[PDB]
């Protein structure tokens, strides 16, 4: 390619795979440089690290999208989502709100 | 880095009338700065309805460092200006 | 205030850290009876390593684009000589100070200032027991995935999915001047790290009855 | 924390205990196992002589199981039917059937809170009593409601 | 507060139900710990289903929330 | 005619709900561990061809050791009146064997302790010549 | 809809006497019909456009079944087992999509449609 | 009149729960022991046998750190036996240390043979009074 | 929904039977994520049952 | 298998795929006897041999 190139080539890729701070969040282990959060309304387990939500819970999530999930082999489950102070999730067919504080 | 006109606590000891001028010192005894004590002078008023302390010259412990924050002081749990003494 | 906040804070930590430190203290047997780490060990007084498991793994890239993992296995910490096994107390057990500085400047004149003091030690002594609460529940978590992660590499290593670790032990005879004697110098290596096969021949079934 | 709820809204155990011991007074059965719940009630107080049709105060006793029923959280409850052997087999279960159909439907029409209403009706299979001497005065004509509290 | 009434009173909250256990044996209705499930289905604060209310420091009376959304009703308007 | 179920303990504490929340899933991780490698892995030998009972071994013991070896089964060597044996020397690295057991035979006790051994250290039994010996491991 | 309660009553200038205390009443009677009409018209613009998503979605589903708009399509590819010594994978696919929806502006593939 | 009940006792569900999943995890991983501990038969051992003669009886308090030959060579010695070699000695000497206050040289030897090994052996004769060490191939 | 989706009928649905053999009613747990062959092989030999591939 | 046309693909899928500036693809997959070839918006079949 000479000094003067107009354009350069389009490269791409496979896609990652996952994060490697999903699995400490199925183990509950918590990531460094994170900090905890407030969780309201049951039972879930949340963080913030890099301006990405990650919660450790067993039920599911429904309102504002998440990225990436992982699965254990007893139900649990890890989802890393973007930033938001509410969650709906659906226990046993009726449907619930979470409040998430420290946001 | 301390904020431009916060508020610390500390406990003087040393003792002294407004007579004659002589170097009183305090202690430190909350706050982020810990062991940290403080030698200045005083003030005297024109009329003697109250008294305010020149503390200057801080220590503090860990580091061989000595600087010159200039603070004045306040009578805890009163908030008021004046001195523990008698007018008459 | 901020300051009966601050010292009721200390105080409720304090108590919750002894108190749980008495509760350890209290249940010895089961607790080191249930984590074992000696019976775990490896021939040559090696570490066995840490794995982990996450199962249907999906990344949404962006738009247009996603991936779709099965089963994903990680080496998390590295197996490596060791001395003495491992015990719980240096994942489980709780420090623990009494603070006994109760520098008052802010001295109690009327009795509103007593009952917000005491109600601002309340809600710190509250906090105290949600903090120890929290730190001890991220301290079982930590020692839960380091023994799963123990009993992970001793499934795939049954299951002849990692390669196991390999050293090599040299031995010479005496050795020295004619001052410093060593009678049989042995220096063993281990050469090869296990790590996980890839080819499809090594993998095993297995059906309970 | 003020604006959360310190107890579940329309809770009270005192008037959980009181409303037993009424049920109890007036002599339908109510049974805890666990943390499961049944209850059994006696058809010659709410129907008519082997008929689906409903006497117009056994609504009351109605709304009192409905209040009862409010209290708890749960996501399935289930209806079942009893009732004596008549003419044949197929008529008793019909009207088991239908009784409990037409009761579950009042129950839905009702606010009690569930997911899942399932309804049965087994008719003169499974006395509980070899005391086969009245009709429907025998004591195994009767309606039992089964449920879990779940937290 | 008052919860194990008519009966043997409040014995201890387990906290894997996050319930009160009365001395008589039951299930008491009040909760102890937060992570239990308490119907919440409303609840105030703005710029909510969004990317939060935005902490930056504006001299106008108008709040944005962080995914671009306009919180005008949140904000005054004159 | 007030209503209870039955079980009503001691008041409880969440850390130990907390550790027996663990402790559960942790056994049943292990548990299904033990399952599957005993599928994989049949069993040979019994170690009851090495080391036999015999007489005057039925007198009983209830312990709570988590030390060496050597003590311990010196200790068991005194009670039985046979004569100790050891070959073999100690490695660097010591043994730790850790028991909390109570009623059982001496020969169920060191059946045991070899068994929890295992490639470190092996245990045999000669009661025609009265002796009871440890045979460390040959390794390197 | 957005919530918070307000807490901030202040006042510049009181009403001194009665007049303009009834003055100050019927103006916050006045704000009082204005807020109201405002949270209306905020409410009506979010039903509005909630009901140009669905129709959006329902006209799309009517366009392909008149058969007036491509299908989308997408790539899928699947590959062993990867990753390295440390970390692998089992089974690894990748979902691409490469043709977007759009419109076909030859009108011979349309086909028409009569009810009874 | 009052027996006590146990101190120590697990009056509590968490406790209960926790004392039987250890019962659990030790029995299981006793069996997982079992089944993973590989014995030999007691015919086919590498083992000395005693051949228990008189001469072999005595005791001493030996310690040594080295080579071999120079002290079976000095036990024979010490048991009025004639002693022989076969094979060849490596070149890296055969280094055993042991160390005893009171023990009989039968059991002395067999220890020896156990220190040794896969690379040498010793045959005892009590008919013809000898001792023979054999090193590998 | 009810006419937009299509389905198989049981008369050419390309679903295995169960071939209802006595040996074939054993209980088991099994955990597996990978080639078929082993695990099919292991099942033959677990079940006492000879296996081949074509 | 490796593939340098102008045109777009949808059924076999690459595992990479560049181009140039003027519209010129370089992809490339595993090797599938059979092509979906997308053009002018349209789609046609190709079949590969060796």
């Amino acid at each position: 390619y000479g000094p003067n190139a107009k354009s350069m080539p389009t490269e791409e890729g496979i896609p990652p795979s996952a994060n490697d701070l999903l699995l400490h969040v199925l183990e509950g282990v918590p990531p460094p440089g994170s900090r905890r959060l407030v969780v309201s309304g049951g039972d879930a387990r949340a963080w913030l690290s890099n301006e990405k939500m990650y919660v450790r819970t067993n039920l599911t999530i429904l309102s504002p999208g998440w990225l990436a999930s992982m699965t254990s082999a007893d139900g649990t489950h890890a989802y890393e989502m973007q930033k938001s102070p509410v969650l709906l999730v659906s226990w046993h067919g009726k449907v619930m709100q979470l409040k998430v504080e420290g946001l | 880095i301390i904020k431009t006109g916060d508020i610390m606590f500390a406990v003087l000891d040393t003792s002294v009338n407004s007579d004659e001028p002589g170097p009183i010192l305090a202690t430190i005894v909350t706050g982020k700065l810990k062991g940290s004590k403080l030698i200045g002078s005083f003030n005297l008023p024109s009329n003697a309805d109250k008294m305010v302390i020149t503390f200057n010259t801080m220590s503090i412990p860990g580091a061989e460092k000595t600087i010159s924050i200039s603070a004045y002081a306040i009578d805890p749990n009163t908030a008021r200006t004046a001195l523990a003494s008698r007018t008459n | 205030k901020e300051t009966a906040l601050s010292v009721g804070a200390q105080a409720g930590l304090a108590w919750r850290a002894k108190i749980i430190d008495e509760q350890l203290n209290k249940q010895a047997r089961n607790l080191d009876a249930i984590y074992d780490f000696n019976s775990l060990v490896l021939e040559h007084n090696i570490l066995p390593p840490v794995l982990l498991e996450g199962r249907n793994t999906l990344n949404l890239a962006d738009a247009q684009s996603i991936r779709i993992s099965d089963r994903t296995y990680k080496v998390a910490k590295q197996a490596h000589f060791i001395t003495t096994p491992p015990t719980w107390r240096q994942y489980l057990w709780m420090d623990y100070v009494k603070p006994e500085a109760p520098n008052v400047t802010l001295l109690p004149k009327t009795k509103a200032e007593k009952e917000i003091w005491c109600i601002y030690t309340e809600r710190g002594w509250k906090n105290g027991i949600d903090q120890a609460n929290t730190i001890l529940e991220e301290n079982i978590a930590r020692i839960k995935e380091d023994f799963g992660g123990m009993i992970l590499y001793r499934k795939l290593l049954a299951m002849n999915m990692v390669s196991p670790p390999y050293v090599s032990h040299t031995d010479l005879g005496v050795t020295g001047d004619g001052s410093e004697i060593h009678i049989d110098d042995r220096v063993l290596r281990i050469t090869a790290l296990p790590e996980l096969n890839v080819n499809s021949a090594e993998w095993r079934a297995a059906v309970a009855k | 924390v003020p604006k959360l709820p310190c107890r579940v809204d329309g809770a009270c155990d005192a008037t959980i205990i009181k409303m037993m011991t009424d049920l109890n007074k007036k002599g339908i059965k109510v049974a805890s196992v666990g943390q499961n719940y049944l209850i059994s009630i006696p058809a010659s107080a709410l129907f008519a002589d082997q008929s689906p049709r409903l006497n117009w105060a056994s609504y009351s006793l109605l709304n009192e199981i409905a209040a009862f029923l409010k209290q708890f959280r749960k996501i399935a409850i289930t209806v079942t039917s009893y009732s004596s052997k008549y003419v044949s087999v197929k008529r008793e279960r019909a009207l088991t059937l239908a009784r409990s159909r037409v009761v579950s439907e009042y129950l839905w029409s009702q606010g009690v809170d569930s997911r899942i209403i399932f309804t049965q009706g087994l008719g003169s299979d499974k006395p509980i009593t070899s005391y086969t001497l009245g009709g429907d005065r025998s004591p195994n004509a009767r309606v039992e409601i089964t449920f879990r509290r779940a937290v | 507060d008052g919860c194990c009434s008519k009966m043997g009173g409040i014995n201890y909250c387990d906290s894997s139900a996050g319930r009160l256990v009365c001395n008589n044996g039951f299930y008491s209705t009040c909760y102890c710990t937060r992570h239990a499930v308490m119907d919440l289905q409303f609840l105030m604060g703005c710029c909510l289903w969004h990317g939060g209310v935005y902490p930056q420091l504006n001299s106008s009376g108008l709040v944005v929330c962080n995914d671009g959304y306009v919180s005008e009703e949140c904000s005054l308007q004159k | 005619m007030k209503f209870k179920k039955p079980p009503i303990n001691n008041p409880s504490d969440d850390a130990t709900i907390k550790l027996a929340e663990a402790a559960v899933s942790v056994s049943d991780s292990m548990l299904e561990m033990a399952k599957v490698e005993k599928v994989i892995t049949p069993p040979s030998k019994d170690n009851t061809l090495t080391i036999p009972n015999a007489y005057n071994l039925q007198a009983r013991a209830s312990v709570d050791w988590s030390g060496p070896i050597e003590e311990l089964t010196a200790r068991i060597a005194k009670a039985a009146h046979f004569r100790f044996r050891v070959l073999g020397k100690s490695p660097s690295v010591p043994v730790l064997i850790s028991i909390s057991t109570k009623d059982e035979s001496l020969a169920e006790i060191l059946r045991d302790i070899d068994y929890q051994a295992g490639k470190k250290a092996s245990i045999h039994v000669y009661p025609n010549s009265q002796v009871v010996e440890l045979r460390y491991a040959k390794i390197y």
